[PDB]
């Protein structure tokens, strides 16, 4: 009577298609998910920003069925339809009522398979497109984080935009979205899943009607494989001074480790270590990492986040500021590569907790049917396996303070780094000064 | 998947069983801002949960918990004040008993409400000042609502409460018979069990005692730079599966990703100011009343003033008849999403009011929605237009109009 | 603001020597590192002497 | 000079051993003129 | 570091307290900051941070007779007297006003000196 | 915004 | 002691005669809030007076006038701008001229704006809301009348008008026909000479225009910690002799220093609250609509309802057959409250009101006073009573009553 | 300390006093002495003022 | 010494001659290297 978690299955359709289902009994909703390998770094300098495009353009009508039939045929039966895209990978995913999801999968393969764009389509997506381009500027973290991706990978694909540039958007032509689907959208290269109250067998007999026609690609390759050169990581600075923002941000990282590294979880273990701050928490003066304490104790700071982004064959691994007292920045940025130092001697009881920290948080943030079928999407996307959680539970366990030390010698300490900061930055010192406090030198 | 109630040594109970590794554990109380005696007692309140208790200091509280691997949070509304708690199921015990000694034996420390409480309050209310959304919907509550949910949740900027006051509500308010505990976890007895064995020390006393509800009207005004809102609010009695169809049925929000929609409000935006100004609408349940209010927000005035007048005339449109197709629309729409506000294991405004509800909040909920006919619906619309509505504008107040020019 | 508030050096021998907080109450034994100082001018100037 | 500026920045004790922040007085007035008499004083005595 | 007052070993056997109790009494006698009114509470340094944090968490009322009490007893000593011997301080207004709150705030302290120094013995 | 400056000569 | 108005040159006049030593000048103009284009503009308008004109910079403007000994002072009011001028009776020409010449050319330098005209409104601005009573009035205003009159007449905190607004509200309010000029010196000939003289070269412009005023009701709540208020106000139209003896019969204050009063509000306050509450009625006429308010002031909550009570209820009571005695008293105490306005050379806003509209004005408006039966009086408040009133409550709203609880 | 420094300082730099500044403060108090009587109520208390400390007004 | 202490009040100057205040760096390490080859150059001469 005390039920266990449910395994994922796992086919595939005789063309590289692979479904994988969580079922739930006792589910009233559902969630299918239809992803494809293919980000924003397969474009060129050319047809650059054609990935954003080419997803804006998806839900605006097909050979059978022309707008406001696809509305028609979703608002009715009460199913949400949804989609975003990323740098290495492209998602649609649409929830509906238990007895919706057999024609929202059906509708969704017409949408994917079969598609018509149009020059008056393109034209009239454009100005859409510029004024989201116009808008996201105002946001901080996202200006911040595109900054630190520019000058990270400078030279590469992988540090463009995801956006592209203002000029390709108004440039860009029916012939290379064509080109696109052409070429990226492929059976091997593509993945469903769902985790809801849809039976397994339901799903395949349904992606076997719907999706039984796709052409394999010719470079038969496997899932999240590296697809060109290995980018270099150059450390540099970017500094878009603004002298009217009350706050200050400013993103520090260094080189991470890929989905296939494996120092993956070490370096998860290290992030859990440094953790996270809000000087509006309830429990901000007891929190258990020296940083929060330095911070807190002084006022450093409005708040911090770590964070370990990682890609095919690189990464980042480093910490987002926000702060507001102006004149203390260089302490701040002192103190947090100190403690980021530090790790090179670090305890056995900070690992344990960091571990056990990592362990709850790993599998707590999936809630809704919406973000379980999202990690399963991305996981079999990535690697190529969904783990159970006896694998991680086991890969936490090996982990020791040796390893991280090892981990933090040679990534950490004494290493470039690559800065990034946007607003009122006049008191933070030049790049040296800020390198010089990543190795200390006491020992 | 719905909570099934129990009652166990005199506590409410509320279990639920799911298959994940997870677990969940919440105590509803029933001392929300409707039932403070001065202004801003139950956010300090509130504010107090997981502190020093008699048998340990918020220094263990915290990272002992730590160590352990789980998450503390609290939550208060208009109507409710909830201390939950998320672990790995192998944890339940000690969860529980943390539980148990916060409700139970919390003491008030009178140097922590000058160190620690009073200025996470501070920095809440703020916080909240800052947000215009937010300040425009409590504005709307309050106008509807006379005092009994029309208070102000969050503390003002200009009181101060002494621990005496919060010590005495404390003690008026943590009783056996004045709150629900509401459990998600793999295993149901086990917790039931628990929760029965350590949630039996707290002395019974009684439920707090609220008068009912009182339903006005009136219109608020303010000057802003930036968007411009403009907030129409009709009160409606408690919560019925008609109201859920009628909001529904109003639309607002698109089905597909990027779009333009075609229920009424956006077919009325779309034909009126060409999509300047977007219109959207929702429904909010509590205890014994509810409201259903329409938000219109855009850089135009002359934009929101007409898509305004354009939705309140399609709303007035619906008294007449409506097709069979929209009612299925409707109910389709209504049924998702009411369905879908129950997938989170943290209780929102809808599952709070189903929970604490114990005439069939859920079992029977659901099966009303399709026994909705148009001629309910058009009962209930022209019982809502009988008085007039309440109206919060921000903005250009030279251009937003009055309740009389709609 | 007063010249002995803003000019340098004069601020250097305003904080030091006109305007510092002391306690109230010092007895008369706290007068000797005046003394002191005093006499090690005397011998400065009568050794260079 | 470095024993004054390291003094300095504390200040000095009084014979009761109490914090001396409640009540405080500047030394221009006061106490250039009580230490008139100690070196009136020493003068006197290295003069005989 | 700090005091290490060893009365609490002494209060164990009451013939020692007995014993004692005479001599306690003449030297607190002949210490003699009764004569200028003071608490021997006040009479603890504050210039650490426990300190200045157990002086935060005092009542205003004890908070405004201490500064009397010492603005008092530093005019007092501005003019080399005592007061009369009406306004000494009697033992019975000669209580431990400070010692509780010290004793809290460095228990705090101590708990959380403890978690970092943490080892898992396996 | 403008593109990257070329920096491959010092590097 | 009455202002006879003239027209010279196609420009307002009104003069008085008085033996005095001091003269005055001041130019009544129709550009308050009411006519403002957006929020702000009339305060900054008013602030930039007596600035860098096109023939003096503001540092000579002020050491003349203090050579000459002489006092510059503004005004600004919910209904008009003035700007005065207090001198001796030998620098009349001068002043009359320093006026004509602020009024007629005025440069408006961005940097002037930004360094001083800015953070003295919002001084004053600050120094207006740290009152309370002053912002009770003005919501009690914003409540009873929708717009118009019912604009915030200080700067909001949040607002930051541009130069180039300022400059062409002046350059379309500051006309010929849109103005007057008062002086009250000792000789009226030769100022009605001076002023047609130099008010001369203004343009002749066109009156601005405004709608007509609209009436409505509203009840507003706000949370305070220190003393308690509760205003009550009754919208009218155009004040007549009736409502200025109505509101000296309902009194509130004491003929003698210390007494407690026997009008209606000392009497239902004393025999209410035992004299904790003080009831205070006064009257604010417009120049096409009049506000007459009660303000209930006191600490006790308690006494604050009751008193209110017993003086609806009083009120309510005064339509039934007023005794004689009871209205020759009000005319007799209205006769002289009313005349006492008008000693003060300063205008405010009874000598302002009567002097806008000549139909009456002063001369036969008092004359009417003498001739007010309890008939009348009862037909005015029995009126009065129509139409819901308006409230403003300020302090603890656990106690204070709303108006249908009164 | 500052304030009441220049407070004292303008104080007592008034034995230097220039022409100007006199004639400026002769004229402000000729036009302040009279300014202030604006009503009845102002006029009976400077009179009887004036009658009750000097004996005439 | 005093020299050093009047001049450190205001910065010192630039050849173009116009204000600094935009783009500042710190003294290490950028300018206690820039100072030891001019230290080894008059060591050099000295020494010959
Ligand atoms: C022998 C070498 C001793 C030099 C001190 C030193 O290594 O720096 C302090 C440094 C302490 O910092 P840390 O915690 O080790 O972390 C290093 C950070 O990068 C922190 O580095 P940072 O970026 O903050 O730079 C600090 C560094 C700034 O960089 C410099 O080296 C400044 C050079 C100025 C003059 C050179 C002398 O300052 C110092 O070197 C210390 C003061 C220099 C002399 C002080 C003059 C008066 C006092 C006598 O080393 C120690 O004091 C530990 C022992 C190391 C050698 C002994
Ligand atoms: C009429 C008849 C005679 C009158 C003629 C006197 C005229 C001239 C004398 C000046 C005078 O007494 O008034 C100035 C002076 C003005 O008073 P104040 O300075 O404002 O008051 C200071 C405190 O309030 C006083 O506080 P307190 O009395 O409560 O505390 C006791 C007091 C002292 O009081 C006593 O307990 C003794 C005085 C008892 C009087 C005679 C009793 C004989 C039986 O403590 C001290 O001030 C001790 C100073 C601490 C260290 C200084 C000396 C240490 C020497 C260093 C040794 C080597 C260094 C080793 C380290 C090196 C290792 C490497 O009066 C005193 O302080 C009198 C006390 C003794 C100091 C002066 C002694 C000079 C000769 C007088 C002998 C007395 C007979
Ligand atoms: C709040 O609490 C505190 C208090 O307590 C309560 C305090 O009290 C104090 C304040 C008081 C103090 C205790 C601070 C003072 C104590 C110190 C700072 C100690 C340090 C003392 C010194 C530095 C001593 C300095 C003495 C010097 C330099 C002696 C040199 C003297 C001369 C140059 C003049 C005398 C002439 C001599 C010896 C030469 C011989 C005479 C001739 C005529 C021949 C020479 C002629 C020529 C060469 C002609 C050419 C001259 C030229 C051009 C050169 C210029 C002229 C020269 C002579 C150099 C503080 C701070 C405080 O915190
Ligand atoms: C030979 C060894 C002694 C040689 C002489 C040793 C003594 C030297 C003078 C004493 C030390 C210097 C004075 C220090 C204090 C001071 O600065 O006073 C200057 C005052 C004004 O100072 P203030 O009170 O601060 O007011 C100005 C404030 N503003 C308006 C700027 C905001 O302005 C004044 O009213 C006076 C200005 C005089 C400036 C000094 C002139 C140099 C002295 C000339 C010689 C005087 C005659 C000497 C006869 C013996
Ligand atoms: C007075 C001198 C006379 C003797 C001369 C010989 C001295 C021998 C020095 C040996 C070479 C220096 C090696 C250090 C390299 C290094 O470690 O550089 C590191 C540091 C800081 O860089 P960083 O940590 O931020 O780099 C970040 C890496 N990621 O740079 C320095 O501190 C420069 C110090 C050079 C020596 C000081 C010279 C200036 C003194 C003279 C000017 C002032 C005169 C005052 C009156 C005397
Ligand atoms: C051994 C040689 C020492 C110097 C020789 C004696 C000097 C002249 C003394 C005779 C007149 C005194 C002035 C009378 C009071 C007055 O007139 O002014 C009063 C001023 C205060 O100013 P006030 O505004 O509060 O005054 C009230 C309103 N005008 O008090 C003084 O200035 C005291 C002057 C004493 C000079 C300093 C003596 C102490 C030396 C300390 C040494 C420190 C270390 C030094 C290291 C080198
Ligand atoms: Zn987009």
């Amino acid at each position: 009577a005390t039920t266990a978690l449910p395994k994922t299955e796992t086919t595939t359709l005789k063309n590289g298609l692979t479904v994988a289902t969580e079922h739930h009994p006792y589910a009233q909703t559902a969630t299918v998910l239809v992803g494809v390998d293919a980000g924003s770094r397969a474009e060129t300098a050319k047809n650059n920003g054609a990935a954003h495009f080419l997803e804006h353009l998806a839900f605006k009508g097909t050979k059978n069925r022309s707008q406001k039939a696809l509305e028609l045929e979703f608002e009715n039966t009460g199913a949400h339809l949804n989609a975003y895209t990323s740098r290495e990978q492209t998602v649609y995913y649409a929830h509906a009522f238990k007895n919706a999801v057999p024609n929202a999968v059906a509708v969704l393969a017409d949408i994917l398979t079969n598609s018509s764009i149009s020059a008056s389509a393109v034209e009239r997506e454009r100005q859409v497109i510029l004024r989201e381009q116009e808008e996201v500027d105002k946001m901080a973290d996202e200006v911040v984080f595109d900054h630190l991706h520019a000058t990270a990978y400078q030279g590469h694909p992988l540090g463009r935009t995801i956006l592209g540039p203002k000029e390709n958007i108004e440039s860009l032509t029916r012939e290379d979205l064509l080109q696109y689907i052409k070429d990226n959208y492929r059976s091997d290269r593509m993945i469903i899943s769902s985790a809801g109250s849809i039976s397994h067998e339901e799903l395949v007999k349904l992606a076997e009607k719907y999706f039984g026609h796709l052409e394999p690609s010719a470079e038969q390759l496997s899932l999240g494989a590296p697809r060109g050169l290995k980018p270099r990581f150059v450390g540099s600075e970017i500094r878009a001074r603004d002298d009217d923002s009350p706050t200050a941000n400013i993103a520090i990282a260094v080189e991470g480790m890929s989905w296939k590294h494996p120092d993956y979880f070490t370096a998860l273990v290290m992030q859990a270590i440094i953790g996270n701050w809000d000087r509006a928490m309830g429990a901000s003066p007891h929190l258990s990492s020296r940083l929060s304490t330095i911070v807190q104790q002084h006022q450093l700071a409005n708040s911090f986040m770590s964070f370990s982004t990682s890609y095919s064959d690189t990464g980042l691994w480093g910490i987002y500021l926000v702060t507001e007292n102006l004149g203390r920045i260089d302490d701040l940025v002192h103190f947090t590569l100190q403690n980021w130092a530090r790790l090179t001697v670090a305890t056995r009881a900070e690992v344990e907790r960091a571990k056990a920290q990592l362990r709850a948080s790993l599998l707590l943030s999936l809630d809704s049917t919406t973000a379980i079928a999202e990690d399963i999407g991305r996981q079999l996307l990535t690697t190529g396996r969904r783990m159970s959680p006896q694998e991680v539970d086991l890969r936490i366990g090996q982990i020791t303070e040796k390893d991280v030390a090892r981990v933090a010698s040679e990534m950490i300490w004494d290493k470039d780094i690559a800065v990034s900061a946007v607003g009122s930055i006049e008191g933070l010192l030049d790049y040296n000064r800020i390198r010089s406090s990543i190795s200390m030198n006491r020992w | 998947i719905s909570y099934t109630p129990k009652k166990v040594e005199g506590v409410s109970f509320a279990g639920r069983e799911t298959p994940t590794a997870t677990g969940s554990l919440s105590v509803v109380i029933n001392a929300g801002s409707r039932y403070q005696p001065d202004a801003g007692v139950s956010h300090l309140l509130e504010k107090f949960a997981f502190k020093t208790t008699e048998e340990r200091s918020a220094l263990r509280i915290t990272r002992e918990s730590e160590l352990l691997g789980g998450q503390l949070s609290t939550q208060i509304t208009r109507e409710h004040i909830i201390l939950t708690a998320r672990f790995l199921n192998e944890y339940l015990e000690y969860y529980a008993r943390l539980l148990a000694e916060v409700v139970d034996a919390t003491k008030f420390l009178p140097f922590q409400l000058t160190e620690e409480v009073l200025p996470t309050a501070r920095i809440e209310s703020e916080l909240f000042r800052e947000d215009i959304l937010r300040v425009a919907m409590a504005k709307l509550h309050e106008k509807a609502f006379h005092r009994g949910i029309g208070n102000e949740v969050y503390l003002p900027a200009s009181a101060s409460p002494s621990i005496s006051e919060i010590k005495d509500f404390a003690s008026k308010a943590y009783v056996k018979s004045n709150f629900s505990v509401i459990s998600s976890g793999p295993d149901v007895q086990k917790a039931s069990d628990l929760c029965a064995k350590y949630f039996a020390v707290i002395p019974d006393g009684s439920p707090l005692k609220s008068a009912p509800t009182k339903i006005s009207s009136g219109e608020s005004r303010v000057y802003s730079k930036g968007t411009n809102y403009f907030c129409l609010g009709f009160p409606a009695p408690a919560a019925s599966p008609e109201l859920f169809v009628l909001s529904s049925i109003l639309g607002g929000d698109a089905a597909v990703k990027w779009s333009h929609g075609n229920t009424l409000l956006a077919k009325a935006a779309g034909t009126a100011s060409e999509y300047k100004a977007t219109a959207v609408a929702d429904l909010t349940p509590y205890s014994d009343a509810s409201l259903l209010s329409v938000v219109i927000s855009g850089s135009c005035p002359k934009a929101i003033k007409a898509t305004a007048s354009e939705s309140f005339k399609a709303l007035k449109s619906l008294s007449s008849n409506i097709p069979n197709d929209v009612v299925k629309s409707g109910i389709a729409m209504a049924k998702t999403k009411y369905l879908s506000a129950f997938e989170p294991v943290t209780l929102n405004a809808i599952s709070a009011s189903s929970l604490v509800s114990a005439s069939k909040g859920s079992d029977a909920f659901i099966s009303g929605f399709d026994k909705v006919t148009p001629a309910s619906i058009s009962k209930v619309v022209s019982s809502l237009l009988a008085k007039p509505a309440s109206t919060v504008a921000v903005g250009n107040l030279d251009v937003l109009p009055y309740y009389d020019e709609l | 603001m007063k010249i002995l508030k803003s000019n340098p050096f004069l601020a250097l021998a305003n904080n030091y020597m006109i305007d510092a907080p002391e306690p109230s109450n010092i007895s008369y034994f706290w007068n000797f590192g005046s003394l002191l100082a005093c006499v090690l001018v005397i011998q400065i100037v009568i050794g260079i002497l | 000079v470095m024993h004054l500026i390291a003094l300095h920045t504390n200040g000095s004790s009084n014979p009761l051993g109490v914090t001396a922040n409640m009540d405080r007085i500047p030394m221009n007035p006061y106490y250039l003129i009580k230490d008139l008499i100690t070196i009136f004083i020493f003068l006197i005595g290295i003069n005989y | 570091m700090k005091p290490v007052s060893l009365a609490k070993y002494i209060q164990k056997s009451p013939f020692l307290t007995k014993l004692l109790l005479p001599i306690s009494n003449a030297y607190v006698h002949l210490s003699g900051y009764r004569k200028y009114g003071l608490r021997y509470d006040d009479l603890m340094l504050e210039e650490n941070d426990d300190t200045q944090k157990a002086l935060s968490r005092l009542p205003k009322m004890e908070s405004y007779d201490r500064v009397y009490r010492i603005r008092r007893a530093m005019q007092l000593s501005i003019e080399n007297k005592i007061l009369p011997k009406s306004e000494w301080t009697k033992p019975e207004e000669d209580y431990h006003y400070l010692r509780p709150v010290l004793a809290e705030v460095i228990a705090e302290r101590k708990e959380r000196e403890a978690f970092d120094a943490l080892i898992v013995k396996k | 915004s403008p593109e990257m400056p070329d920096f491959s000569e010092y590097q």
